[PDB]
């Protein structure tokens, strides 16, 4: 009875199979994919952020020159200087006139927000997939589990083992390179860490946070102090990480395709609704029942009373249920044509009770399976006049 | 309480206590961080 | 304590959604048509503005500015 | 002068090229590619180590049942029993005979071996290869710095500006699913966590060591005690990681294809020897001579006279070399067919001055640029006798 | 007090037993085809062996 099932991935919706054993009772299933967390396997590869010209006090030797040394601070640009006078709070100071020397250095240091405020790149991989798979199942009625989608890994949460996947629909939203803002992620084609024109993103380019060295191509160019006063002309892009808050591209979370939403947090990508999972359980034979103790409902009939052509489960459908015993009575539409509110059915002796569906074609010809009996239940459908909320429950649609 | 060179000083660039380096414009909350070089 | 862009005014069409919309500020409007052909579209609206938006049959989404994400079935 | 060169990935031996720059004297290479270390993209998936059945004390209530409970350590197997007579200290101490009751539980650990000798999956994506390349430069005869392979990367260590890759053989030794063991590395079809068959490889299947949750399929069994004395059958097939240390498969660094080695450290695979790798580079041009410096050769003479067909730098030949001025004159052949052990030569007023090569063409017919003067060192070889040492300076093999 | 042998692993298929087993020691396993063909088995196992 290991319930193998060909199931398409779309998150908020169940999918009510029905397991048919053969010796015992069915039971319906209820598979609500209730989310599709994706986890790709990745790199953090550099954070970047805009630079701080953390400038150190430039010298000032006051008859002879200062020869500069390229010291090893990122990007340490250092260019000695001559001919000032320099206006320091008695007039000038140094009594030469140009011999007067003046050795401005200036390096690139990470922000204090790039700590916080920061920009991410990452070489991106596929990883491995997941879900916190609610099932209500049969009796039990219970079990949200976190499972994964390799299709070999049971989650023996509740009482059911269920094996998914692996999907068909590898398309990662996620390129290949990404960078990761804050939340906003963005597919992009970073260049590379030790690499980054400066102004283009990437200018700064530290490992991580903590990483002392980095690469930071700012194009820092220091100039000579104007008309002998004191002070550091840094002639510097501002960041690549400024822009790209302002100049940037749209986020994956607004551009993506096949439906899905991020966050900077494991790095998913949830909700993907793209393509079939093969999803198989092996039920607790406990929960079932055997089949001499559900009642038997056949000389029955079927027939729609107002079938609604939409997605909201605005069909309806009366059935003469004939029963032998009375009680519950899981019910399902094998044909993909028909979904229903209801998995279960209370029965008197052979009484009548309406349930709800949804379908997509005109003429709705689709069996119903009242535990071990079936039924097509024909008819004709309407259009609906109010469609704008959010998604459906029919997700049906075919040749009709 | 450091002193530096002020830039435009009112009339021009005097050397005043208060002056400001490192102006962060870079938060989002009408508010910047600013540095004197007098240390009030 | 931050944005928020006043509520838009939805309107049906068949298979669009017409969208009388007024905004306060500049406002980044974004959508993400949820089939595999993604055909997202962005565009700042401060002037008040009559849009369209071809929905397609499994859905799209609306992001009003930071208000929060909406959805929508246009069967 | 950027000088573009596709170059054999091959870890051991340099690639002395040659730059010809129009318009000052060119300059050779060294690049010798001293590492192909590759670090590829990975996920720790779950530790696997051998059990500890650490059995809790049983309980021994003497008259009447104690109904146990599915406490939730990992694999928390526990069944009552009764019928004893606990022989402890004392002959038997519960004054009943068969209400007397032993409840016997036991649950999985994680040995204190698991945190130290321990078996470790992960599903492995493609990542990004590194080398410390050294190259003796020109004149500059020093840099040995650690780079990576994504063509658009420099590193500025020393002086020159060096972009590497993508090299064209992707071909990761490492498969999609390994397991790693200490230093050998075996690229096996793990299960999975949550999944593994008792006996089989990961019975114990933990995510990390800190992790008290895990998976522990070990079909652990109690079995009542025996004759009424205290103690604890717990019947359970010993790990398989037990097995896979000793019915187990040979290690990738003793297995893989084209020439790797591997260490338990960032997950490398030293020394991949395969393919080519498009490599260019942005010499300081201050490092360049210019070329009415350098004297010119020409009106020379090349001739071999003891050409060793073979692998080490066997193959001879006198030049009668032409100069101009004296001083230094690069070499190379341009041609792949001879690999050079000079890269520079001394010259006197028009003298002569054998180099050292090897080839594997019977007749090498290779030009030879001795700094800006083509030559033809036409001639023939002979075939060594004493072939067991490590590999070859040659790597030229062709039609011949 | 005497011997005893770690469970097998039962692994079905298609009238046939697929059976992953791992000893102690050297186990005399056997069976028998309960047909009028007994077509019975012997072999001392202490290696470990998926048989059939």
């Amino acid at each position: 009875y290991e319930h193998t099932a060909v199931m398409p991935n779309k998150v908020g919706i169940p999918y009510k199979a029905l397991v048919e054993r053969p010796g015992y009772a069915p039971v319906h299933l209820q598979i609500q994919l209730v989310n599709t967390r994706i986890i790709p396997s990745t790199n953090l590869e550099y954070i970047t952020c805009k630079y701080k010209t953390k400038v150190p006090s430039p010298v000032v030797k006051c008859c002879g020159a200062t020869q500069c040394t390229s010291k090893p601070h990122p990007d340490y640009q250092c260019q000695v200087f001559t001919g000032v006078y320099p206006f320091m709070w008695g007039g000038a100071y140094c009594f030469c006139d140009t011999e007067n020397t003046q050795m401005s250095e200036a390096y690139v240091e990470r922000s204090e927000e790039c700590s916080i405020d920061h920009a991410k790149a990452y070489k991106v991989h596929t990883g491995t997939v997941q879900a916190m798979v609610n099932i209500t199942y049969g009796s039990v009625s219970w079990r949200s589990a976190d499972v994964y989608v390799n299709g070999e890994t049971p989650a023996k949460i509740g009482d059911a083992k269920l094996i998914i996947g692996p999907l068909s629909s590898a398309w990662s939203p996620f390129d290949n390179k990404v960078v990761v803002y804050g939340h906003e992620v963005y597919n992009y084609d970073f260049p590379e860490y030790g690499t980054g024109k400066a102004g283009s993103f990437g200018d700064l380019q530290s490992r991580t946070s903590t990483s002392n060295d980095l690469y930071a191509n700012t194009n820092l160019k220091l100039q000579r102090p104007q008309a002998g006063i004191v002070h550091t002309p840094f002639t510097q892009a501002p960041s690549g990480f400024e822009r790209w808050k302002r100049d940037k591209g749209a986020p994956l979370n607004d551009v993506a395709p096949f439906g899905c939403s991020i966050a900077l947090e494991p790095l998913r990508a949830e909700n993907c609704a793209v393509g079939s999972i093969p999803i198989s359980i092996d039920i607790p034979d406990a929960a079932f029942t055997r089949i001499s103790e559900t009642p038997t409902v056949s000389d029955l009939e079927c027939k729609i009373t107002e079938c609604t052509y939409a997605s909201d489960f605005g069909g309806i459908a009366t059935v003469a249920y004939k029963s032998s015993k009375a009680g519950n009575c899981p019910i399902h539409s094998p044909s993909g044509v028909a979904v229903i509110k209801e998995n279960d059915v209370t029965l008197a002796e052979s009484g009548s009770f309406t349930f709800h569906f949804s379908t997509a074609n005109i003429h709705p010809a689709f069996k119903l399976q009242v535990c071990t009996s079936a039924v097509t239940c024909k008819g004709d459908c309407k259009p609906p006049k109010d469609h704008i909320v959010d998604y459906p429950a029919q997700h049906t649609e075919s040749f009709t | 309480p450091y002193i530096a060179d002020c830039p435009n000083c009112g009339h021009s660039r005097c050397d005043s206590p208060i002056a400001i380096e490192e102006v962060r414009g870079d938060a989002h909350a009408g508010v910047i961080r600013i540095q004197t070089s007098a240390m009030f | 304590i931050a944005t928020l862009a006043p509520e838009p005014l939805v309107e049906h069409k068949h298979r669009t959604l017409i969208l009388h919309l007024h905004p306060d500020h500049p406002t980044l409007l974004t959508t993400r048509s949820l089939g595999s052909d993604a055909n997202p579209t962005r565009q700042w609206i401060e002037r008040p503005t009559t849009v369209n938006f071809t929905v397609t049959g499994e859905g799209l989404e609306y992001t009003w500015g930071n208000h929060p994400p909406k959805r929508v079935w246009a069967q």
